[PDB]
């Protein structure tokens, strides 16, 4: 199962195997086909959270549409139950995008200090994201530290 | 100066007012077992004695909330329907 | 110095990721006709095989999108409803 | 004319509306900056290509050093 989430992961992460639709279709039909004679569905689930995970916080644009073709086959295949779980994620990021959108709002407000640039940040919840390990702790760029105070702050 | 940095793509984590020095239901800790454990051993037999934590980023013991279903079906610092999005701490 | 600059009132164009190089319905080009095309000539008989743009900033061959009209009937790249603003790079 | 050729100039004005929604962006956060002295007023429109045909074959040529940091700044944001 872990090497079928990577499977999956290479095919969604760019369109380069197949630009047209068709082609995309017939594949995940097939990689869904070869998953329902599968067991221990569980790390199946954990890798493909993992996954998103890994694509969701690195550079955008990996297809937003596709995703919907995912949640719908996930739906199709396990039901309301693990990709619930994947549903409740997607729903973070459309906070972390929107609490994005109010902190560059809030920029627009101040626009004093250099502190604040392009301060992209994204706001998540502990439950949906694993823990990298202890949340690690060392000295930051300060412009950017008191950025990330004055985000806090708000 | 050589190096400067232009654009900063942080990811905050947040967290609500879970107390993790007073269990909201049982008033011990966020960890050190529960009222109805007390002791760390106290006839274990596996199972287990973690921390649980909901979709509203609140975080409890899992017996302490186990039991909690009992009584209501609502976290009680919020009015939101508690779901197991993660288990220990 | 004798003349500077004071306002400027550049006008900027922007595209979005059409993939000049890769064709997003026929993975060939921006330009030099298409799958269903292929050869320069591939008996021409006037009619065209130039570049199509939509509203949406999006340039496929207007081959690609006029056959892909009978499949869907929004752009492929975003959820809009695909126009025909231009016709041609 | 009729709803045809006025669908495409109201398409027109949707673009105009767009170019001075992404200028007050971008002004908004040059004040932010404010790192070298090329913008000391800048008014930038963002068009669409399909409403507004190519002039000729897209020219360049040197910027003057003011637009140059201008232009980078608008382009970084
Ligand atoms: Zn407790
Ligand atoms: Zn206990
Ligand atoms: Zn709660
Ligand atoms: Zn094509
Ligand atoms: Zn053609
Ligand atoms: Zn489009």
């Amino acid at each position: 199962p872990e090497y079928l989430s990577l499977f999956i992961d290479d095919k969604l992460k760019k369109g380069v195997k197949g630009l047209t639709e068709q082609e995309v279709e017939t594949i995940l039909d097939k990689a869904m086909v070869l998953f329902r004679f599968m067991q221990e569905k569980d790390v199946f689930e954990r890798y493909y959270k993992q996954h998103l995970a890994r694509r969701l916080l690195t550079n955008k644009s990996v297809s937003d549409d596709s995703e919907k073709n995912m949640i719908s086959k996930l739906k199709t295949e396990c039901g309301c139950q693990f990709t619930s779980k994947l549903e409740g994620m997607f729903r973070d990021m459309s906070i972390s995008n929107t609490t994005m959108d109010e902190f560059r709002q809030h920029l627009q407000a101040t626009g004093v200090s250099l502190g604040g640039v392009d301060l992209t940040v994204r706001v998540l919840t502990t439950g949906y994201w694993p823990t990298q390990s202890a949340t690690p702790k060392c000295n930051i760029p300060p412009a950017p530290r008191h950025a990330f105070e004055i985000f806090r702050r708000f | 100066k050589r190096f400067e940095v232009k654009k900063w793509n942080a990811v905050a984590l947040w967290a609500w007012d879970i107390v993790v020095d007073n269990c909201a239901i049982c008033r011990n800790h966020i960890m050190d077992l529960c009222i109805e454990c007390q002791a760390n051993q106290a006839s274990a037999t596996s199972e287990e004695c973690t921390v649980a934590w909901g979709v509203c980023n609140h975080a409890f013991h899992f017996h302490c909330i186990s039991r909690w279903l009992k009584t209501r079906q609502v976290c009680p610092l919020d009015n939101r329907e508690w779901e197991f999005q993660k288990y220990g701490h």
